[PDB]
Order: structure tokens, then C-alpha cells, then sequence
RNA sequence: UUGACAUUGUGAAGAGACAUAGUUUCUUUACUUAUUCAAUGAAGCGGAGCUGGAAUUCAUUUUCCACGUUCUAGCAUUCAAGGUCCCAUUCGGGGCUGAUCCGGGUU
RNA sequence: GCUUGUGACGGCCCGUGAAAAUCCACAGGAAGGAAUAGUUUUCAUGCCAGGUCGUACUGAUAACCGCAGCAGGUCUCCAAG
RNA sequence: GAUGGGGAAGCUCCGUUUCAAAGGCCUGAUUUUAUGCAGGCCACCAUCGAAAGGGAAUCCGGUUAAGAUUCCGGAACCUGG
């Protein structure tokens, strides 16, 4: 107002240097970025077979939280905790004279791919969690089928990393309960039920459905309009 | 030239040591009329946008 | 939330932290002693006849000097080895592959006196 | 025998283009946002001879839309464009000599120059002195435009491919007899090393299919097959007719 | 140079058989992510929407283009002046708006 | 007058007759700056320092190349009556 | 002619700004302190290649058996600080 002036600029071609904007959409990314993005793209443009594709259908976030909440009680020993227990044993055991049985029956989540597989094969697993990332997917694609056949209730769950955290590994690939306190026996029946409904029951039908075959959006709209005007005059 | 005082490198007009005076008459004149004629064009098409 | 805002469409290599070297053992066990001290720099009076005359007449000392030595090093060594003050130092490479320094002392010193202090004639 | 002259050419040792004095390559503006939605103005700042070329170059400078600076371009001057002229470039440019416009935006009959073969290729068609292309039709669905090149050839290219209104300067350069060996000398001295020319019929057999014999002569048809091989292709390659052309040429 | 096979995938219409159900194979014309070519210091792409209006309303929009620069050999840069909200009023400095929204497919 | 330099011009070309380091100028106006005392080193004068390698001589009917102190060959500046 | 790279059994061949996350300046932030982060730039992306091309600055007189625009005398000029 005072000796202050309004002087709107004109950024409309042929005059005034263009201002700074967000060229985020346009940056020339390092190849490694480009490749992991195109890897994802290319991976759904292709029609993807039913035995893959059956992943992608991951567990939902509410049930998961309930499943992580249970599976967490049963974390395996911590190094301190086990050091703590070995002096409970070796001292007291080899003295007051217990049968390496002044230690309680441990209850813990079972892990390690090879381990869970023989567990599943032996019908000992009672709830299994398969991560959805696992880049050599082969490590793990046979597992829905496995569980399905061995009559084992399973779930494809978001987080190889997160499976890792509830077992003190960086990543984990699989988690499983063979065991359970009676204090928890019942809360798991419910979990095995919701899960079996979202997976095992659905498995035979999921086996028929290829995934992928998805256009990029510039192609999508190019047809959501081509096909709209063509027919509906 | 870096050995010699600033006044060997200019004349004391706008665009001193750079453009040749007559070339700067031209610049001033041309600037002025065009900035004037710009006022003109605006108010003319302002009237076109109000009477049509 | 959402994504950063890059005004530039160039992506440049992130400015990352650069730790200085902090070894675990050393380079050499023992640092090399000075490789060009004064006594290595100036090797010998040049006592040629026509050298001698520059001493008499030009208040100039002529030394054969290290090939590895420059005008600074010659000046400092003649200064430290003889208590003298140096005006300026010309040098040249001889054709026997050795270096000559023409060393002009300042007007306060008398090179003739100074040449039979070092002890030659 | 020996590797003949026209094969040695390709390794470009003594045969590369003499380049030192050249103004720089001639090119339309990079096809940015201005030129394909609006127009952008420049001034031809200098029109200038370019060694080895026959048509003069136009040096034309524009403001930079995204940064405070001038950006200069090298055009080939169409006849009649001049220093201090304003040059307009873009989809929505107006139809005068010197401007650059996409063939989609010009009526048939339009006479253009330095036209692109694909949009954005910064110009490829009709650049030599005197030359031009005529727009002779449009096909608005699948936006192509159909033009006639200087060779007589008709061709259809994208309607976004650009060109500049008018003809290239320096016409009729070839109307004038070179007169002497020396003028050819200086001609090619600024081009490449193609002059003068020994007839293969004057060489020995080692040197050429035409070489040798106790009289000079080709000794076999000099119309050579397309499928001939390196070392063989000398004379009338792939010639579908031969002999003095009688009667009017011109593509019907 | 010519053919076949491999790189080689996805729709659609038409032919081709167990001999007028669709597994399969060839031809035509679609798709784009493989592969291929160009451009650029990957800058304005695609899709909506704002407002002008041509347009004629068969109930209200059924749409289609537009949607800052052309007398002149000036000038166009300091996240932008303006508006507005903050820091606790110091000089300095920040956010939004100015410059519509969505999708990160550089084209 | 001779040699050389240089200027203002004129002829010539389908030939129109390098590049980079480097130096200055201008447009811009971020900023900084006085009255009880500030601004200024593109004005003058003043102080210190400038390393390293080559430098002799021949350059030709004998110092180079032609087996040689070979009538051969080998780029150039200065130029009196 | 290196380098990210691409060929080649390989000695190596190609490419030179190329299908690359390619780097360093100005001062401000420190008054634990020495240089971490705060701005904004600049994206120019090796290097070798001329003792006749480009290019900061020196002249006269004297002097040696043999050096000298290089020493001596005197008088200057440039570049950095
Ligand atoms: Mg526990
Ligand atoms: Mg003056
Ligand atoms: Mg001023
Ligand atoms: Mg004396
Ligand atoms: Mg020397
Ligand atoms: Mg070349
Ligand atoms: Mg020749
Ligand atoms: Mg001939
Ligand atoms: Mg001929
Ligand atoms: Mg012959
Ligand atoms: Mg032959
Ligand atoms: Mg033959
Ligand atoms: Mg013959
Ligand atoms: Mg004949
Ligand atoms: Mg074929
Ligand atoms: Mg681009
Ligand atoms: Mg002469
Ligand atoms: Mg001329
Ligand atoms: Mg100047
Ligand atoms: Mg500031
Ligand atoms: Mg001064
Ligand atoms: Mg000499
Ligand atoms: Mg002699
Ligand atoms: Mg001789
Ligand atoms: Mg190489
Ligand atoms: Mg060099
Ligand atoms: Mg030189
Ligand atoms: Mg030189
Ligand atoms: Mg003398
Ligand atoms: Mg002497
Ligand atoms: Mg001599
Ligand atoms: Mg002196
Ligand atoms: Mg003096
Ligand atoms: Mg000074």
C-alpha cells in the first residue's frame, strides 16, 4: 500500500522467466532407482501366473496386528536371558541334582525356512506366517500348497523384515507356532479361523486367477475414454 | 587494461564504455515509446473486453 | 505424508561424510632426517682462477652446490654456514653435470676476507 | 589386386570432412514447451557465410524460458530474411518467410525449408542452397502431412514435424561455370578430399575393375548389380536404365 | 540376400481339426512391458476442473473449440512484488497465496 | 629514392580466409557505509618476494645428413655507392 | 588419450561427454574450536599436443681469453603479497 506496489508477473510463454516449480516428476534418477521402479512396473504389465499372484493377496492390517500381538509373547530367548538360564541350569542342575529340568518347557515361535518346512511336513506347525517379499520368491512359493496339503492353517503376511523383528533377526521369511500356552490356546483358534477364511479356504479358487495384465495410467485413461465414446454415443 | 585507471575504460554516460552513445539514444527512445505504447494496447483491448 | 520437492531435475551424488585417516600402524617407523641440510647444499668452494677474481672484485662467493638445491636453499645455507648476508644468488648448471652458485654478498661483507676465513686462496 | 579408391574412402583418414572453419551445425530450436503450445520470438542477429556450405547461415537469438540468459541458434537463412528481423517459432506462429511452424499449421501450397523428418529432429529436409519442400496435402486423422521433396519424391511425415517458411538462400549457385580447374580446387578444398578424379579406365588392373588393356575401355557392362560386393561396385550401380535421357522428365 | 527356429509377449475379428461345444495352429489389425530409434543440464505429460464463448436447449446441458506474448535491432535474473498468516517484534526470517486438482509413465 | 612499418580505401571468391587461456567493460543492485565522525586502495607515495631447466660454439665447398674435412642435400632475419 | 561403460579367448579394440549418483568456489555459521553446517549459486565432467600460433613485465652504457637484453653501472616495468 504505502510506497509499496503491486506488480503481478506474467509467466505465460514468450515473456518472464518461468519460476521455480516442482520438477520432481521429471528428475533423471540414478539407474538403480529406475530399475527397481521398472522392475515393479514390468512385473504387472505381464500376465502373472496364479502360483505367484496368489501372494499380492496379503493379510489385512487389523488381523495382522492381532497376530503379531499374539506371536510376540512367544519371542525366542535373548542372549542375556539364555546366559541367565545357563547359570540357572549348569550350576543348580549339576548340584542340587535336577535332570537338566530345573528349566521350564520353552514356548517360542519357530522360524528358519528349512525348519518350518519339516515342521509343516510333520503336521507340527499350527499357524504359519509367510512373508510377501522374499525376492527369490521360489524359497517360499511352494508353501501355501504345502500347508494346504498338510492341513496346515497359514497366512501371507506383510513384512519379511517384520517377521524378523519378532525373532531378533533383521529379516525372517517365516514364523510359526507349533506350541501354545493354554492361556493362549483359545485366542489362536480365532486367529486360525479368520486366517483360514482369507487363505486356505480361498486357495483352490486363487489357483485359477492370473494376476497382472495392468496398464499404466496414460494407457488406462487412453482406453477408459476410447471405449467410452466408441460405444455409448 | 588491468594496469590502468578506471577512467581509461569508460565515458560517464549510461552504458559508458560499452555502447556508443548514438546507440544509447536509440535505446532510450525505443524503450520509452514501447513502454508507452504498451499502456496504449492494454486500455484498447480493455475496451474490447467491455464493448463487443 | 508425501514427497520431497526438488526444483532441479538433475540428481547429484549426495554430499556424504568423509572420515580422516586414523591408522593403526605408521608409514615408516622413523621419519627421514633432513635430506638437504646446509652441509649437503653447498658442497665445495669453486676456486678456479676466474672464480677467484669474482671474489676479489665482485664481492661474490662461488660455491659448487647441490643439484637438488634452489636459490632459496643456497641463500639460506650460505647465510647459516658463514654468518654472511646475501644480496642475491645466481646459479647455473656446469657442463660436468654439477651446479655453480654465484653468491653476491651485501655491501657490509667483504667476500675476500670471508674466503680465507673458510680457508681458501 | 589392390583395394580400390572408393573402398579406401570409408576408413576416413585423408577423407574426412574439412571442418575447421565451419560455423557450427545448422539446427532448429529444440522442440520445447514454447514452440509446441505457442510461439517464441527471436532476432536474426547476423546472417553469415559458412565455409563449404553454399547457403548462408542465419544466427538467431532467443530468450531462455527457464533461465535469465540468451540462447543463440544457427539457422539456415531463407531468402529474404534479414538482420534485425523478428523470427517467430511455434505451433501458433504466423505464416511469414523466416518463421518456423509445424506443417500441420500451414495450408497446402505452403513453401517450406529445413523441415524435420520426425518431430524434434531439428531439421533434415531441403537445406541446400535454393531448395525447398511443398506441402501438398493433409490427413487430420492420424495427423500426417504429405510433402514433395526437392528430389521429386513425395513423402508423408508427422504434422508436428517443423519447417521454416520460404526457400533457402543462395539460389542458382550452380548456374555459373566453374571455368577453371582452380575454382574446383578451392571448392573442394573447403569440403572434403574428393578432387580431382582419376578415371579407373586410366589405372592398371591392380587398382580397379576398369584398369588395364592395350586401349582404354571397360571391357564389361559398367552397370553393376546391387548385390555386388565391395571392390566390385564401380560405375552405374543398380542402374535401371542408361543412355542419354530423351524427353521430359518430371514425376507424373 | 532368402527361409526356418530361438529372442516372443497380450487382446480382437476371420480361417484351420477330435469329425456345427474350444485346447491348438496359421492370416488380417489392435495392445505395450521385451527389443529398436530419437531428444533434453529428463520442464510443463496424461487425466479432471476453473472461468470466455461459438453452439441449440425438446428439461438442463446432449457437447465442441478455445482458456496471458506479433507496428519498432530497448528492458525481462536476487524463493516475486502484492495479499495474508506466523516468530513475540530488531534486523532478520518463515508458511500459504500469487502459480487450480489428481497420477510420480522425462518426452 | 631503397627497405620496412602503418593507415584510409579499392579488387577478388560456388575460396569470404583458427581456437583457447587470459584481461577489461557494462547491465544489475544483494549488501555495506557518516557528523562528533565514517566510506574509500581501479589516485599518489611507501614495504617484501619472484622458484625450476636451457643459455658456450658451428649452422655449413670442414662442427648437421650423404661410410669422409664428399663440387650433393638441408627452414630463416638484417642488406651500402 | 585415461575414466563409468560396450566388444574381445586374450595381447587389447571402441567411445571422450559418451545409457554415469562424475564436483569446488565464495563467504557465512565458531567465540567449547577448530573448521562441522547454514544460504545461494556454477553443472564447466580428465589429461597430453606449438622453443614459428595465442601470451604480464627491461632498456641503454661498460665489462671477458671464452658469458651476457642473464654480470657490473644506471634507469625502469610486471605479477603476487
Ligand atoms: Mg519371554
Ligand atoms: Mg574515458
Ligand atoms: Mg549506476
Ligand atoms: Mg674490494
Ligand atoms: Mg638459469
Ligand atoms: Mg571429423
Ligand atoms: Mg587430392
Ligand atoms: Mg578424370
Ligand atoms: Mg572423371
Ligand atoms: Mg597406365
Ligand atoms: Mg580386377
Ligand atoms: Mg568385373
Ligand atoms: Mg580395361
Ligand atoms: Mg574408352
Ligand atoms: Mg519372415
Ligand atoms: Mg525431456
Ligand atoms: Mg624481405
Ligand atoms: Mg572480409
Ligand atoms: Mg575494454
Ligand atoms: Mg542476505
Ligand atoms: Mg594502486
Ligand atoms: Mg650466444
Ligand atoms: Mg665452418
Ligand atoms: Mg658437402
Ligand atoms: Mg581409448
Ligand atoms: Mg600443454
Ligand atoms: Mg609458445
Ligand atoms: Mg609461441
Ligand atoms: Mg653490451
Ligand atoms: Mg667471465
Ligand atoms: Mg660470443
Ligand atoms: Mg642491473
Ligand atoms: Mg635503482
Ligand atoms: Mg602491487
Amino acid at each position: 500500500n504505502p510506497l509499496t506496489h503491486s506488480t503481478p508477473k506474467n509467466f505465460g510463454i514468450g515473456q518472464a522467466v518461468q519460476p521455480k516449480r516442482n520438477l520432481s516428476r521429471y528428475v533423471k534418477w540414478p539407474e538403480y532407482v529406475r530399475v527397481q521402479r521398472q522392475k515393479k512396473i514390468l512385473s504387472i504389465r505381464l500376465k502373472v501366473p496364479p502360483t505367484i499372484a496368489q501372494f499380492q493377496y496379503t493379510l489385512d492390517r487389523n488381523t495382522a496386528a492381532e497376530t503379531f500381538k499374539l506371536f510376540n509373547k512367544y519371542r525366542p530367548e535373548t542372549a542375556a536371558e539364555k546366559k541367565e538360564r545357563l547359570t540357572k541350569e549348569a550350576a543348580a542342575v549339576a548340584e542340587a541334582k535336577s535332570k537338566q529340568d530345573a528349566s521350564p518347557k520353552p514356548y517360542a515361535v519357530k522360524y528358519g525356512l528349512n525348519h518350518v518346512v519339516a515342521l509343516i511336513e510333520n503336521k507340527k506347525a499350527k499357524l504359519v506366517l509367510i512373508a510377501n517379499d522374499v525376492d527369490p520368491i521360489e524359497l517360499v512359493v511352494f508353501l501355501p500348497a504345502l500347508c494346504k496339503k498338510m492341513g496346515v492353517p497359514y497366512a501371507i503376511v506383510k513384512g519379511k523384515a517384520r517377521l524378523g523383528t519378532l525373532v531378533n533377526q533383521k529379516t525372517s521369511a517365516v514364523a510359526a507356532l507349533t506350541e501354545v500356552r493354554a492361556e493362549d490356546e483359545a485366542a489362536l483358534a480365532k486367529l486360525v479361523s479368520t486366517i483360514d477364511a482369507n487363505f486356505a479356504d480361498k486357495y483352490d479358487e486363487v489357483k485359477k486367477h492370473w494376476g497382472g495384465g495392468i496398464l499404466g495410467n496414460k494407457a488406462q485413461a487412453k482406453m477408459d475414454k476410447r471405449a467410452k465414446n466408441s460405444d455409448s454415443a | 587494461y588491468a594496469t590502468v585507471s578506471k577512467t581509461h575504460k569508460t565515458v560517464s554516460r549510461a552504458y559508458g564504455g560499452s555502447r556508443c552513445a548514438n546507440c544509447v539514444k536509440e535505446r532510450i527512445i525505443r524503450a520509452f515509446l514501447i513502454e508507452e505504447q504498451k499502456i496504449v494496447k492494454k486500455v484498447v483491448k480493455e475496451q474490447t473486453e467491455a464493448a463487443k | 505424508k508425501a514427497l520431497k520437492v526438488r526444483t532441479s531435475a538433475t540428481f547429484r551424488l549426495p554430499k556424504t561424510l568423509k572420515l580422516a585417516r586414523a591408522p593403526k600402524y605408521a608409514s615408516k617407523a622413523v621419519p627421514h632426517y633432513n635430506r638437504l641440510d646446509s652441509y649437503k647444499v653447498i658442497e665445495q668452494p669453486i676456486t678456479s682462477e676466474t672464480a677467484m677474481k669474482k671474489v676479489e672484485d665482485g664481492n661474490i662467493l662461488v660455491f659448487q652446490v647441490s643439484m637438488k638445491a634452489n636459490k632459496y636453499q643456497i641463500k639460506k645455507a650460505v647465510k647459516e654456514l658463514y654468518e654472511v648476508d646475501v644480496l642475491k644468488v645466481n646459479t647455473l648448471v656446469r657442463p660436468n653435470g654439477t651446479k655453480k652458485a654465484y653468491v653476491r654478498l651485501t655491501a657490509d661483507y667483504d667476500a675476500l676476507d670471508i674466503a680465507n676465513r673458510i680457508g681458501y686462496i | 589386386g589392390r583395394v580400390i579408391r572408393n573402398q579406401r574412402k570409408g576408413a576416413g583418414s585423408i577423407f574426412t570432412s574439412h571442418t575447421r572453419l565451419r560455423q557450427g551445425a545448422a539446427k532448429l530450436r529444440t522442440l520445447d514447451y514454447a514452440e509446441r503450445h505457442g510461439y517464441i520470438r527471436g532476432i536474426v542477429k547476423q546472417i553469415v557465410h559458412d565455409s563449404g556450405r553454399g547457403a548462408p547461415l542465419a544466427k538467431v537469438v532467443f530468450r531462455d524460458p527457464y533461465k535469465y540468459r540468451l540462447r543463440e541458434e544457427i539457422f539456415i537463412a531463407n531468402e529474404g530474411v534479414h538482420t534485425g528481423q523478428f523470427i517467430y517459432a511455434g505451433k501458433k506462429a504466423s505464416l511469414n518467410v523466416g518463421n518456423v511452424l509445424p506443417l500441420g499449421s500451414v495450408p497446402e501450397g505452403t513453401i517450406v525449408s529445413n523441415v524435420e523428418e520426425k518431430p524434434g529432429d531439428r531439421g533434415a529436409l531441403a537445406r541446400a542452397s535454393g531448395n525447398y519442400v511443398i506441402i501438398i496435402g493433409h490427413n487430420p486423422d492420424e495427423n500426417k502431412t504429405r510433402v514433395r521433396l526437392p528430389s521429386g519424391a513425395k513423402k508423408v511425415i508427422s504434422s508436428d514435424a517443423r519447417g521454416v517458411i520460404g526457400v533457402i538462400a543462395g539460389g542458382g549457385r550452380v548456374d555459373k561455370p566453374l571455368l577453371k580447374a582452380g575454382r574446383a580446387f578451392h571448392k573442394y578444398r573447403l569440403k572434403r578430399n574428393s578432387w580431382p578424379k582419376t578415371r579407373g579406365v586410366a589405372m592398371n588392373p591392380v587398382d580397379h575393375p576398369h584398369g588395364g588393356g592395350n586401349h582404354q575401355h571397360i571391357g564389361k557392362a559398367s552397370t553393376i548389380s546391387r548385390g555386388a560386393v565391395s571392390g566390385q561396385k564401380a560405375g552405374l550401380i543398380a542402374a535401371r536404365r542408361t543412355g542419354l535421357l530423351r524427353g521430359s522428365q518430371k514425376t507424373q
